[PDB]
RNA sequence: CCAUAGGUUAAUGAGGCGAACCGGGGGAACUGAAACAUCUAAGUACCCCGAGGAAAAGAAAUCAACCGAGAUUCCCCCAG
RNA sequence: UUUUGUAUAAUGGGUCAGCGACUUAUAUUCUGUAGCAAGGUUAACCGAAUAGGGGAGCCGAAGGGAAACCGAGUCUUAACU
RNA sequence: AGGACCGAACCGACUAAUGUUGAAAAAUUAGCGGAUGACUUGUGGCUGGGGGUGAAAGGCCAAUCAAACCGGGAGAUAGCU
RNA sequence: UGUAACGGGGCUAAACCAUGCACCGAAGCUGCGGCAGCGACGCUUAUGCGUUGUUGGGUAGGGGAGCGUUCUGUAAGCCUG
RNA sequence: GUUUAUUAAAAACACAGCACUGUGCAAACACGAAAGUGGACGUAUACGGUGUGACGCCUGCCCGGUGCCGGAAGGUUAAU
RNA sequence: AAUUCCUUGUCGGGUAAGUUCCGACCUGCACGAAUGGCGUAAUGAUGGCCAGGCUGUCUCCACCCGAGACUCAGUGAAAUUGAACUCGCUGUGAAGAUGCAGUGUACCCGCGGCAAGACGGAAAGACCCCGUGAACCUUUACUAUAGCUUGACACUGAACA
RNA sequence: CUUUAAUGUUUGAUGUUCUAACGUUGACCCCUAAUCGGGGUUGCGGACAGUGUCUGGUGGGUAGUUUGACUGGGGCGGUCUCCUCCUAAAGAGUAACGGAGGAGCACGAAGGUUGGCUAAUCCUGGUCGGACAUCAGGAGGUUAGUGCAAUGGCAUAAGCCAGCUUGACUGCGAGCGUGACGGCGCGAGCAGGUGCGAAAGCAGGUCAUAGUGAUCCGGUGGUUCUGAAUGGAAGGGCCAUC
């Protein structure tokens, strides 16, 4: 039978142009007021899944 | 701890507030400050 | 009885 | 077969290493931006074309060369970068 | 995705985003894609025929992508600015 | 009291068995979740009732999207 | 066989003969190989039936953005050196 | 008269020896307790598994009992050998 | 438990120190014969030979290449009283 | 007297006796989706549950805690 | 003390000599009043201790009678078993050697005996630990839930205060 | 409007009485040659009781389960994240139930900037006044100070005082450090708008290194980005934040 999506993979990842995996950052949620603006200005905009993590994320994602 | 976060709300009519901390306890007086609102680009009386 | 017992 | 109850020790506790120390030695080649010494003081000191950020580290504002020196009248060390 | 029971990657990460349900009615056309559909005029309809776009979908784009080599009226499609220079280089019509 | 219940006789039918499939009435747990309770396993196993050569479903108080389709069932897609 | 390490006084086997353990299905990715190639390929089904028909679909030739949307760019930002 | 006494049958099972691939998956031999009773025994009946029954030992429920046996879920699961 | 603190015999050097030259001694090195992997270089691409250099202990484990077994076609063929 | 059939027969269990407590009879209580049945063709001098254990002399202080019984003004508080 | 750790407490009795027994003391580690206290005639295949009698229990064994054991004839098992041409010692060594080193001793093969070793046989250690194993048991662990209990609405009406 | 009557009306509670639902494991009759059942009749009880649905309490009676790891065996004890020093072998890193201490904040100034200033301790003299207050001079030279551990720093002070202030800015960010990763850190410069300074300049918190908590679920404000026929809306997204 045809493989299932992780689906909670499947909200956390996208698939970019040459097959890497954009995300969103961690510690952008809650207890704001203490981190630094340049900190949380830095979280904002998305990331790359790494090298080490790819293995991890194709595994969950088959139709990515 | 002992000190409490607070809402800093612009006096423009935008929404944009800055957040911090008061110690409510020995400072009762309430905290304005002249911040940068990015809503209007302007520096402006930010209050509580 | 139990080798080396209890 | 008797065993002696053991006590315990109070200490047990350290904080993680900080990597500091020098990341680019005399002579190396930096482009502007990079990291030359990450330190607690200023056991070294910035000098031409070198910045000292908050935690005190030393990084290149040019393009160049590393160059450490003694310099003044207490003998302190400085950082330079050498515009190559 | 399990790691030994440390949060896993896929957890340890923060949502993002919704699905648009218009994403899934809208494509794509190439100009490669024009000379295809036979007729010269390329409406929604004539792109379905021609089994360039799906039967479901309700809006359509025209995007420089390949090259179009030939008069081509595109009718009722959003085309970009460099489709709409290659189409009307060709002696293509444009209309909304 | 009328009557009704009750009683007797006759006629007609049922009863029981049988592989699977089928409709219905009830309905687990191991297991998986690297523990476990929501969840899963699964409306599965199993018990029970009923039927037929098939059963069930079925002729829109259905979809659709301002264009249209036109009862039910089954197959391939849609789509992990 | 298991171990840092076994002549080990650690495990297993009295012997022989026969049997006895990485499979199958479907998805998915990579390698090889073959076909065709900006295209490739059809499913169910139809069919004098391994042909032929069937292109419904699927993958590919475009991406960026949460999205509207824009598109060889796009997002970010009032705007980017 | 008697949950009276001594003591066979009958019902038990305190001690020792033997036996321990037994004559026997609980016995034999020598002693031992009860022996008109809350006794013992034949035949038949009833109670069914989280259930029975228990002068209570988690005892007994077909040589099985801190949850019988048989079939099924079933190739449970086994980061272990 | 038995000499039992040179491995034994035995040794007054067959001990120890110094110097020296011989010799023994390994699956090390060399010689002779053979096989294979990889690289270079030219024959010349069916990728073969040729030359040259070098390498070839191996568990887990990865890679490469084969043997044999039963069954299908080739096979109403071929072998076989 | 009883008991671990098959390593324990005892100081264990039971026991008459004692006490607390429930139970007014369609009893309490128990078995039972229920009907019903046992309790009992009994009726508080009876029946169930609990502890203690012939008999003799006896059984002291504590109601703060946890239960149980009684109260119900007030506070709090469900569906609605 | 069926309770006392210290403890063989101390004192007395009994014995030549008594960690046990009996009497007593009270310093009750840690008795105590119906999860009864103290006592108690009788009773017990009940626990402890002392006597008389009695004896192969023993000093310390001897002899005898029977059944096996032994030999012959007939029948004919079993556990175990990697393979064995299966010695001692001192060393060595996965650390306790028939098997390694060194050395000593030793002609080949039965039968009756004995059990020191073959870490002998037997049962994939019950102890112990481990497994995000199991069971059953406990409770003011968690979550449920039968039962018991509360009220609302329904079955369910009338009239008057 | 604050108090308060009367009437009407809508309700709720309470107490009586009733009978006709309902109960009867009271009597009698019949089905009937029947201690079941049903029907009839008559007493008693009576809208109670009882049952259904919903609902609070109670509930080891029963069920399903959980009850951490490290550990010189396990238990008991101790520990578990973060910072500083040593162990650590002169780059980084480096273990033990090794040796020693700290943190889970504080601060609208204790932040920014401009201007200015310079410690401890001792000696001598001096009213109350001493070993130690405040004053003066000398010696001394940081033996002080640093919001809080330790280490490294600090006079151009980062230490002390004052003026003016909000850069404890918003968008970004060449380039580097440090991590398996999540992530964490340092950063010139660019745009916008600001503060201090005559100006060069400095300022994206604090001498630096602890003062912390992923994701999920949800809350609050903003933003039309989305909006299941269409217009809206709900809900979702995005930004800020709990
Ligand atoms: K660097
Ligand atoms: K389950
Ligand atoms: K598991
Ligand atoms: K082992
Ligand atoms: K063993
Ligand atoms: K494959
Ligand atoms: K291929
Ligand atoms: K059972
Ligand atoms: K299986
Ligand atoms: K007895
Ligand atoms: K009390
Ligand atoms: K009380
Ligand atoms: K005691
Ligand atoms: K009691
Ligand atoms: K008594
Ligand atoms: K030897
Ligand atoms: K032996
Ligand atoms: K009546
Ligand atoms: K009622
Ligand atoms: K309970
Ligand atoms: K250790
Ligand atoms: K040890
Ligand atoms: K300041
Ligand atoms: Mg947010
Ligand atoms: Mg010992
Ligand atoms: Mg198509
Ligand atoms: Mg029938
Ligand atoms: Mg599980
Ligand atoms: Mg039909
Ligand atoms: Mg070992
Ligand atoms: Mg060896
Ligand atoms: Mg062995
Ligand atoms: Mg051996
Ligand atoms: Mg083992
Ligand atoms: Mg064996
Ligand atoms: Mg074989
Ligand atoms: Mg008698
Ligand atoms: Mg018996
Ligand atoms: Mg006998
Ligand atoms: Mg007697
Ligand atoms: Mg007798
Ligand atoms: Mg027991
Ligand atoms: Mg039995
Ligand atoms: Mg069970
Ligand atoms: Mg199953
Ligand atoms: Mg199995
Ligand atoms: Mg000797
Ligand atoms: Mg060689
Ligand atoms: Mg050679
Ligand atoms: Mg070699
Ligand atoms: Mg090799
Ligand atoms: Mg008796
Ligand atoms: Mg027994
Ligand atoms: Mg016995
Ligand atoms: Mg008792
Ligand atoms: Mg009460
Ligand atoms: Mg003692
Ligand atoms: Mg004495
Ligand atoms: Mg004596
Ligand atoms: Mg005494
Ligand atoms: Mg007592
Ligand atoms: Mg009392
Ligand atoms: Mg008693
Ligand atoms: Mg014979
Ligand atoms: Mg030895
Ligand atoms: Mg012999
Ligand atoms: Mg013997
Ligand atoms: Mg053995
Ligand atoms: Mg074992
Ligand atoms: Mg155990
Ligand atoms: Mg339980
Ligand atoms: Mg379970
Ligand atoms: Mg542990
Ligand atoms: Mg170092
Ligand atoms: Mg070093
Ligand atoms: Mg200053
Ligand atoms: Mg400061
Ligand atoms: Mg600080
Ligand atoms: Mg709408
Ligand atoms: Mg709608």
């Amino acid at each position: 039978p045809k493989i299932k999506t992780v689906r909670g993979a499947a909200k956390r990842f996208k698939k970019t142009g040459k097959g890497g995996f954009k995300h969103k950052h961690a510690n952008l949620r809650h207890i704001l007021t203490k981190k630094a603006t340049k900190r949380k200005r830095h979280l904002r905009p998305k990331a790359m899944v790494s090298k080490g993590d790819l293995g991890l994320v194709i595994a969950c994602l088959p139709y990515a | 701890g002992i000190r409490e976060k607070i809402k800093l709300v612009s006096s423009a009519g935008t929404g944009h507030f800055y957040t911090t901390t008061k110690n409510k306890r020995t400072k009762p007086e309430k905290l304005e400050l002249k911040k940068f609102d990015p809503v209007v680009r302007q520096h402006v009386i930010y209050k509580e | 009885k139990c080798i080396r017992a209890p | 077969a008797h065993k002696k109850a053991g006590g315990s020790t109070r200490n047990g506790r350290d904080s993680e290493a900080k990597r500091l120390g020098v990341k680019r030695f005399g002579g190396e080649s930096v482009l502007a931006g990079s990291i030359i010494v990450r330190q607690r003081g200023t056991k070294f000191h910035a000098g031409a074309n070198v910045g000292c950020g908050r935690d005190h580290t030393l990084f290149a504002k040019a393009d160049g060369k590393v160059k450490f020196e003694v310099k003044g009248p207490k003998n302190r060390k400085f950082i330079s970068i050498e515009a190559e | 995705g399990f790691e030994g029971g440390q949060m896993p990657l896929y957890r340890r990460l923060p949502k993002f985003g919704f699905t648009s349900r218009k994403a899934a009615i809208t494509a794509e056309i190439r100009l490669s894609d024009l000379a295809k559909v036979e007729g010269g005029v390329v409406d929604l309809n004539t792109l379905k025929a021609a089994n360039i776009i799906g039967i479901q979908i309700e809006f359509a784009k025209v995007i420089l992508a390949g090259e179009v080599t030939t008069p081509v009226t595109v009718r009722g499609l959003r085309v970009t600015k460099g489709a709409r220079a290659a189409i009307e280089a060709a002696g293509g019509k444009i209309e909304e």
